[PDB]
């Protein structure tokens, strides 16, 4: 189902959005528990925070390049599909 | 189940399957290129200048 | 049941948080029967009491650092877990 | 039930039915342009100068 | 953000070129329809033609 093919991976660009999400509010949670540590002085477990904080963005950029990779490749293949159809008439035209 | 996933997420297939894309990406996009190449016989079989006196009578109408 | 087998980690998490809390309590026990000891004088007994009373903190750090590795060990199956579907729909795209 | 709202309220599906319905926006709106496509013909058949006499 | 300024600019004109390469294929088609019209009349013309030698 090649339509549910060019669906699926339009499907799969909300989850990868969602989880994104998620990700999102926990960094923030993170650095919210550092800038806490600081003023416990307890500023190894701060910057630990900081730590685990920066952990996820890495991760939200990995996911950020690898939804905008789908969707190109999706385009490829609307484009392509419609190419394909135009060669088969100019071979009807010829015949 | 590291495993399992391991498995089928290996680096080994990952890149096959990407590197293959490409390849029949631009096949299929220099493929649409040779689809348009009829421009080169547009511009090559008609060259006709004589309609600048078309031209000329149009523009001194116009002027 | 793959769910279930995340499911199931997820509840051993909540046994070893509880017998966390259980040894908490019986070393603050073996830290005041130290302190009466030594208002006993029978600071042998007193410095019992604490070598028990620090036989316990051990215990629970050995129970947090396994909660901490198994929860990174979750994720792990997470995150694998839908790069794997990743690459069965760029998988779909080539073919 | 929140689980039941969102199977259906699902943005995987609000987000392919709102495509959907644009998509035929303007397929409709422009077959609506060339159903009144006739005014290039009536505009050259007819140039007729000779009425600036009648005029 | 002149960096991702010039890059909406880069995707910008990137469609622009896959516009016109669309033009330019309805073009050709056209052309070739025309050629199937204006050659199928001359083909019967052909026929007759020779209907009238034999």
């Amino acid at each position: 189902e090649k339509a549910n093919l060019i669906t699926n991976a339009k499907v799969h660009i909300h989850k990868l959005n969602l989880v994104n999400r998620n990700y999102t509010k926990r960094a923030e949670i993170s650095r919210k528990n550092a800038k806490i540590a600081l003023r416990r002085g307890e500023k190894t477990r701060a910057k630990n925070f900081l730590i685990q904080y920066k952990s996820y963005n890495a991760k939200i950029d990995r996911s950020n390049n690898i939804r905008s990779k789908i969707e190109r490749q999706i385009q490829a293949i609307e484009e392509g599909q419609l190419i394909s159809q135009t060669g088969s008439i100019f071979e009807g035209i010829r015949d | 189940e590291l495993k399992y996933i391991a498995t089928e997420a290996s680096p080994a297939k990952v890149a096959e399957i990407a590197e293959d894309s490409d390849v029949y990406v631009s096949e299929i996009e220099e493929a649409a290129d040779i689809l348009a190449g009829d421009p080169e016989i547009d511009l090559g079989i008609d060259v006709t200048d004589e309609l600048n006196q078309l031209e000329t009578e149009l523009l001194l109408s116009q002027g």
